[PDB]
């Protein structure tokens, strides 16, 4: 909002698995819910970029378990179609909507059954 | 295209008559065997009709799912890409800190 | 009966025929047609469906690609996991 | 027997007794010459009304068609003998008739160009 | 040969068939619209035909009329022949 | 009527010619196929229309051979109702003069 | 025997010393797995030029098919191999090559968005 | 010409069969060959009506062999037509167009064929 150009840093910083920036960066204000041009998240990056302590870090500064990149890729999608199990399971722990889809209508399920990974759907099926 | 009424010269009042009865009676048995092979085959024709709004099924959803597979593969690639530098690395630093 | 009655019967029975004839006739051009608006569907077929053909041949063909890299992922992942596991012993 | 071949001449000829005597040793009022003619037809070609007469009274087809499918009502109209016409119709003759090209007695009268006969076999029975 | 090569190799015969396919297509639409005006006098022969055979009929049942009174001519001719010859000789 | 250059999303840059190639070369051969059932028939359709200038005569012939005809034959009706009328007369004067 | 199957290991996880010890107990050079892939094949796919390079020199074939019709030349467009690329066609590689779906290495770059590989498969040889 | 029903008297005289009123006109200047609406002449007319001697008269009279009704049947036509043999037979010593032809196109000899006058047709054969 009032120069998101910390919020630049931030993805930059969720990207490249910098934990301590990350942390620097949140005392700063720097929003949690900050959005690159393709509509990703901080969330969304580590996610994308298996940053499991940087997911834990976001989540406990109200990051938004359903932020939806452009095509409506949720964070749980990317930790999904890329095999980083133990950050789907955080995420689903922290709420993510297991039935949430992006615009080709794919939810999470359907990531892993494409990719079929045998454990990712097990794990997927466990819910409500 | 039949024989118009008394292409005749001489008189021929009542067989001109029964004639044309006989043609006329000859070509309904004619149209109705049109009609029969007209309508048996309009009938093996909505049989293909019907493949239509299955093939166009079939397109769109293959369509869709294309489109859906090559975000998927892109996506993928980006990452192997990256996963792929990140070894350059590693190894790049086993040579400097063997 | 009599000459009189039937070539009435005859002219009679011929009006049957021939109004018969036009009614007969009609449905027929309305079969024609139609057939004639069936036959330029029937065209899109062949047409339809080898694009279908394309498209499922387009798909497969990604998915073939896409399970391919989905696995190559998994591999560099893990070597990535396990040199950086050397080179964190090697402090 | 050629009791209805002499009978066949009888008739042509118009010998009105010869007919009689005839019919009397039982020669058959439907004998044919090679033609296909019956004694009423001869009868009607020649204008002998009094022999078709005792023919159709003595039980002669008064329908009766020659090889070429033609009637005594045919060849009396041909040839324009109205009065045989008259009596081949009391005689309930079939009008509507045809020989074998198709043609009844009344397109013979108007193709002959009889405009008599014809508005007489319009008297229709 | 070169990868370059068979590209240009079919690329060349495509345009065979392509050129081929106008070249055929074309012959095809000259047949038709003929096959078509061969259509409409073919029309015209079940009608022809059968107006013929009632001239053909009219024809002979006229023979067989004039030939019939050609007869009975030569039949008056000569009753009014004899007849002509008892009255005369009935002087 | 066929499948239009490159349908394709994804590269399919040597197939696509490949296969494009094969459907018309066998359309080729359908439309071959076409031009010999066209010929064939148009064969089948020169026997018929050498009937007409034939049934054509025919009519003409007829037609003239007809009016020919009751020419004559009206001719000979009016002998026959002459030559009728006059034995109305001798046969009329038999029973006067008798 | 086995000398192949220990050899596509050998080629798969990048032993350049396995490999050489197996061509000299004359392991076939052409050894396939369950999937049709020769050492050619799993060289190719994981990034190993100097194996690749090495069976080449035992007279591999540059243009096997696994049971998908893949070559080691797709696997290396696939996966961006950019250095097995060149050098599976500086062994005359057939880049007209085809697999089962009828991709050929080319449109695996171009579906990748490869706009190199793409420039230099373009040098078509 | 300057008052034929001096002919119109003749053609009747033909048909007729009266041999005296024909030898009267003739003395009278009547029009050997004139014409009824119909395109007749006398000697058609005598040929119709099978008048022999009237016919013998009215050629030795200067009368046309040929003359043409309206349909172009000649005299030789009509005598043909109507089995006139004797009368046939003058006509052609006296020139008849064995071979001239009415508006159908029948000459003589078709109309004998057409009849099936057996002798007719022999007696048209016998002559160039």
């Amino acid at each position: 909002h009032h120069g998101s150009d910390l919020g630049k840093k931030l993805l930059e910083a969720a990207r490249a698995g910098q934990d301590d920036e990350v942390r620097i960066l949140m005392a700063n204000g720097a929003d949690v819910n900050a959005n690159d041009r393709k509509g990703n998240t901080p969330l969304h990056l580590a996610a994308d970029y298996d940053h499991l302590e940087i997911v834990e870090v976001l989540l406990k500064h109200g990051a938004d378990v359903n932020a939806h990149d452009n095509d409506g890729s949720t964070p749980l999608h990317l930790a999904a179609l890329f095999g980083h199990l133990e950050i789907v399971e955080v995420l689903l722990k922290h709420g993510a909507d297991v039935n949430a889809q992006d615009k080709f209508g794919k939810t999470a399920f359907d990531i892993s059954i494409d990719n079929g990974n045998e454990d990712l759907a097990e794990i997927l099926q466990k819910l409500n | 295209g039949l024989v118009p009424r008394g292409s005749h010269m001489a008189s021929m009042q009542l067989e001109d008559l029964r004639q044309q009865l006989q043609q006329a009676e000859e070509a309904l048995v004619a149209k109705q065997e049109l009609i029969d092979k007209l309508k048996e085959e309009a009938e093996q024709h909505k049989i293909v009709m019907e493949t239509v709004p299955v093939l166009k099924a079939q397109a769109d959803i293959y369509k869709a799912d294309f489109q859906a597979e090559r975000h998927a593969r892109e996506k993928l690639v980006e990452k192997k890409e990256y996963l792929q530098e990140q070894l350059e690395q590693l190894q790049r630093e086993f040579n400097k800190l063997k």
